[PDB]
Order: structure tokens, then sequence, then C-alpha cells
């Protein structure tokens, strides 16, 4: 029947198709790479980032490449995402797969239908370009691949986010609103808010309301949400699962198991709002019938606190930057917000790469 | 192709004006060949060991090997007798040398290699010569 | 070219294994069907790739790959790299022989001082 040697061949070929593909990326704009490293090296500190020079002059040896704009960065980006998942796939199901009269055999049957008058010329072909730049225009329009031609970052992105620069957090502005049960709180005292969850103390010990209100609790459950998907939204290209694994173990290892510590208060549990003298009364009340009550009714709560917590942490650069964008709208005029907005707008609404772009205009160093 | 046209004559202006020269005649070993279908030539030349290339290494043209080209004896500084080739070789430094070549062809082969374009000076350069850079002797056939 | 193809990627996945069976196959058959057999058919070329390949499959049986995302990440990084080395090699190579056109060009082939009158592919490597 099928002979595997084929199929396992095939798929060896294919993954190093895609390899090849994503490679290519990663060389005529090195910022993919770089920007993706660059926070992967917040996340897993032991990871090894280039020399910083090649990292501004967008150089991966000699030659520095034109800067792109976010929006390209991005895209292309989760198109190497599904490219990843593929070669994924392809190796998983390779590792689940891996005379002489049966040679004449099937050389004979391979007489058949010999009247097969046609060319063939697209196994490699239709693979190497159904992973390659611009597959998608008559010649050059879309950089999107064949592969992924209905892959659209608006439909992941809203226009306030401009693909990742910002986090539009107006809405939880009004949400709050609505748990505060007033209007004390502007959008910059709701930033100031936010803060706290950069702290690793203090959305635990100064919090904004009582962590046993409902509407409170419900409220950083939405958001944490939000904060989440907006940080793998906004960087495709590292491993989700890895990092997600990661928190949950630091979670289970660390922050459960007295991980704020006071030399005078001595440990704090998240779950029942309070200290304890030492570690050896704290051991004997996580067994307790109080800590198991709690435990067993808010943990989803505290998870998702702690996950808004390093969330937000590895955001931080996205939270200022926002922060910085509501402060100038907010002093701006008229005139200004409206076409200041026009230009999130065009930004938004705009071509991922333009009829007047270069390729091949690499300078040297 | 203007602007390169005047830079490339420059260039070529310059690089012919600096042209070192001290005439000296290095020491070629000539021998016949043969293999498979015919005859061919093979030229031996050998270059200083270390001796006056001491004083000069300032990477201008450093890298460039010696050169080779056929010329006709209808051109000379006496203009007699002619009416034969010549495979000149030429070296920065040292003095040219001069083989004479009456058979009208000989070793001129047919797609040696399988047609690689690098044209470095000419056919003949690339498809025929051997520059061994480390010892310094110069094979040509 | 369907047929080319499967003949040549069957005697190459048979060929993979021993290299015995295309050899007897030869002088059993007499058919001009297998002529790329010989280094002389073009199509031989892309036959020894295609060998290789099956040849590689046989190396890793028994191993599965377990390459990760960052791994694979930092792989083809990697490769651009190389690729951009070699690029680099590439322009260097076409600067040095700009020279010796130049200076080809620029020398005096008329300062003769002749003395006398009247394989190398295996010879520019290093052994
Ligand atoms: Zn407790």
């Amino acid at each position: 029947e099928m002979n595997l040697l084929e199929t396992r061949r095939s798929l060896l070929e294919e993954m190093e198709i895609i390899e090849n593909a994503i490679a290519e990326r990663i060389q005529r704009n090195p910022e993919l790479y770089y920007h993706y490293i660059q926070e992967s090296s917040k996340v897993f500190p032991d990871t090894k980032l280039p020399r910083s020079s090649l990292i501004a002059e967008n150089k991966i040896y000699k030659f520095k490449k034109v800067k792109r704009k976010r929006k390209q960065i991005i895209l292309q980006q989760h198109e190497i995402n599904i490219f990843l998942r593929d070669y994924q796939e392809k190796q998983q199901t390779f590792n689940k797969i891996n005379f002489e009269r049966k040679l004449q055999q099937l050389e004979k049957e391979l007489k058949n239908e010999d009247e097969n008058f046609e060319l063939d010329i697209n196994s490699k072909k239709d693979k190497y370009a159904l992973f390659s730049s611009s597959s998608d225009p008559s010649r050059r329009t879309n950089i999107l691949s064949d592969r992924a031609r209905d892959l659209d970052l608006n439909e992941i992105f809203t226009r306030d986010e401009q693909y990742g620069e910002y986090m539009e957090l107006e809405q939880f502005h009004s949400l709050w609103l609505n748990v505060i049960k007033r209007g004390d709180c502007s959008l910059l005292q709701f930033l100031d808010i936010l803060e706290l969850f950069l702290d690793d103390e203090k959305y635990l010990l100064t919090p904004p309301m009582d962590r046993k209100n409902d509407r409170y609790m419900a409220f950083l459950l939405k958001l944490s949400k939000y904060v989440e998907t907006f940080f793998f939204k906004s960087y495709a290209l590292l491993d989700a699962a890895a990092v997600e694994n990661l928190i949950k173990s630091d979670f289970e290892h660390s922050y459960c198991r007295g991980s704020l510590r006071s030399e005078a208060k001595g440990i704090y549990c998240p779950f029942c709002s309070r200290w304890f003298k030492t570690s050896s009364v704290f051991e004997s009340h996580l067994v307790g019938k109080i800590h198991k009550k709690n435990e067993s009714k808010r943990r989803n709560f505290v998870y998702s606190e702690y996950k808004l917590h390093r969330y937000l942490k590895y955001l931080n650069d996205e939270f200022s930057r926002t922060r910085s964008f509501v402060e100038r709208k907010l002093a701006f005029t008229a005139n200004e917000r409206m076409a200041e907005m026009d230009i999130l707008t065009q930004k938004y609404e705009a071509p991922a790469y333009d009829s007047t772009e270069k390729e091949g205009a690499e300078q040297v160093d | 192709x203007x602007x390169x046209x005047x830079x490339x004559x420059x260039x070529x202006x310059x690089x012919x004006x600096x042209x070192x020269x001290x005439x000296x005649x290095x020491x070629x070993x000539x021998x016949x060949x043969x293999x498979x279908g015919s005859v061919g030539m093979a030229i031996q030349v050998n270059y200083s060991s270390e001796v006056k290339e001491n004083s000069v290494d300032s990477d201008d043209k450093a890298k460039v090997p010696p050169l080779i080209r056929i010329v006709s004896g209808l051109e000379l500084s006496d203009t007699k007798q002619k009416g034969k080739k010549f495979l000149v070789i030429a070296y920065e430094p040292f003095e040219n040398i001069a083989i004479e070549l009456p058979p009208n062809e000989i070793l001129f082969s047919e797609n040696n290699d399988m047609d690689n374009n690098n044209d470095g000076v000419d056919e003949l350069n690339k498809k025929c010569t051997f520059w061994d850079a480390i010892s310094k002797l110069y094979y040509v056939q | 070219s369907r047929r080319d193809m499967e003949v040549i990627k069957l005697t190459a996945r048979y060929y993979a294994k021993d290299k015995s069976i295309v050899e007897q196959m030869i002088s059993k058959d007499g058919e001009a069907r297998l002529n790329f057999m010989n280094s002389s058919h073009p199509l031989h070329k892309t036959f020894t790739d295609f060998v290789a390949q099956y040849k590689r499959v046989y190396s890793f049986t028994g191993q599965e790959i377990k390459k990760s995302k960052r791994t694979i990440l930092d792989n083809c990084f990697e490769r651009t790299q190389y690729w951009e080395f070699e690029k680099d090699k590439d322009r260097e190579h076409d600067k040095l022989v700009e020279l010796c056109k130049i200076q080809f060009a620029a020398i005096p082939w008329d300062k003769f001082t002749q003395v006398a009158k009247f394989d190398l592919e295996q010879m520019r490597l290093r052994r």
C-alpha cells in the first residue's frame, strides 16, 4: 500500500519549506524576531538576546534593513504564528508515523494510463508558493501568503489598540463607574487605580474596593481576561502555553505558599486576606475549615487577580504608552483631537503593504 | 552607464598610473602535457619568497592574482617581425612574461565546466588557471 | 510528468535501501525506462536528491523530533543569519573580481620579455 517513506519524506520537506519561509521573513525585516525576542526576554529570563546595535540598526549581519510599520510587523507575526501551527501539526503526525519482484511488480503497474498528456510542475512549486511573500495579488499588492490569505488583524485588534500600541481601557473605566456607584472617578484616576496591579503587594494590601465585594470581583475577572487576551494577541510569536504554565506553576508553588512575607505581620494569604505570626500557624491554617471554604469559593477570582497582576507587569510599556496617550488627547483642543483621531483611523484602515514600498534597499554595517 | 563610464575610466587610469614596476624576470617552468583527447601546455611560474614583498602590504590589489592574456605580435615596441601569439602573464611588481604559440590551437577545450558565470577577467583565466597564493605558484593550462 | 516522477521516486525508494535491486533490474529487464540511472541523463541529479532524502528518513527512524516553538524560531533566525553571511561572501567576491577587471584592463600587454615557446579542479582544492 502507501509507502510510509514517501509520506515521512513529504513531511520533512514541508517542515523544511515552512522553516525557510519564516526564515525569509525574519530576513527581510529582523524586527519580526527582535521585537518578539525582546518581550520573551522579560518572561523567560534565561533567553539570550542579540547585540543592541543589531536591534537598533535593524540588521542581522551586515545589511541594515528598512524599518517597517507596526501593522505589517504584527501581521507577519500572526502569519508566522499559523505557519508554526502547521509545522507543529506535521511534526506531530510524523512522530506518530515514524523485494525485487515487488519492484518490478509496481514498475509494471506504473505503465497504467500511458496516455496522460499533462505537464506536472506543482508539488514543490505549489508549496514553496503556498508559503511565500506576496502570494495573493497578481504580482505585488498583498504581503500575505496564499496560506493565510484571509488573515485580517482588524478582526483581532480594535482601532483604539492600534495593533498593540495601546490598550483600550475607557470601556473598563465605564464599567468601573458602574461598580463604584459614583462619578468621582476619572479616566486618569482609574488608570492610577490599575497601577496598583504593577506592584506585587499593593493590589493586595491597598485594594480599590473590598476584595470580597461582588461587583468588584466580577469587574476584576472581566478586566483580567481582557489584559491576558491582549497580551497574547500582541505577541503571537511567543509560545502561549509555555507562559500560561509558567504563571500557573508560580501561582501554585509560591503565591499560595506564603509568597508574600512581612517582617512584622508574617505571612499574608490571598484567600483569607489575613496575616499570620509564623509559618507554623500559617501551615496549620491551610487545612482549617475557613481556608478550605475560601480557597474553595474564591479560587477562580484569586487566580484571575494574579494573572491580571503578572500580565500587567509584562505589559508595563504598553500601560505607560497608553496612559501617556490619554494625557495627550486630554490636553488637545478640538481640532487637534479630531486630526489625531483621523490619524488613528487611517492607521487602522490602511493596507499592511503599500504599492510604494522598498525591496532590496539594504545599507551596510 | 555614463557615470559608470567616467568612474571606471578614472579608476583604470589611476590604477594604471600607480602600477609598481621593478621589471624582474620571474622563473617559468614550461612542460609538455597530455590528457584525454589531445595535447595541452602547462606552465609553472614561481614568485618571490617573502624577500621584497615585506615592505608592501597595504591591501592595494594585493588580493589580485596574476593575470594572463593572449597577445598578437602585430604590435611591438620595435615592430620588425610578427605573425604569432604570446601567452603573456603579469603580476604587479614583477615583470611581464611571454610564451610563443605557433600552433593555431591547443587545449582550446569545449565547455569544460558546467557554465557557471563568475567572469573574473575572462573565460581563459577562470577556465584554466590556478593561483597557489600560499606558496606563490601560478599554474596555467 | 507523473510517470517519470513516480519511477524516479520508486527506484529511489528501493535504491535507498539496497542499491543492489536496481543494478539487477537494469540487467534483467533492459528497458529505456530507467535511462536516468546514468549521470548522463539530466534527471539523474534530482534522483541523487530524492535518494539522499529517503536515506535521511532512515536516519532517525525510531527517534521523534521534539522541537519547541522557541527553538524553531531561534533556528529560523540562525538560518536567516547564514543567508545574510553567504550574501556578504557573494558581495566580496564580486568586489575582488571588479578589482581584477580593472587591473587587467590597466596593464601594459606590450611589455614583452619572452623566454621559450611550445584536472585542475581537483587541484584547486586542499589535501
Ligand atoms: Zn487562608
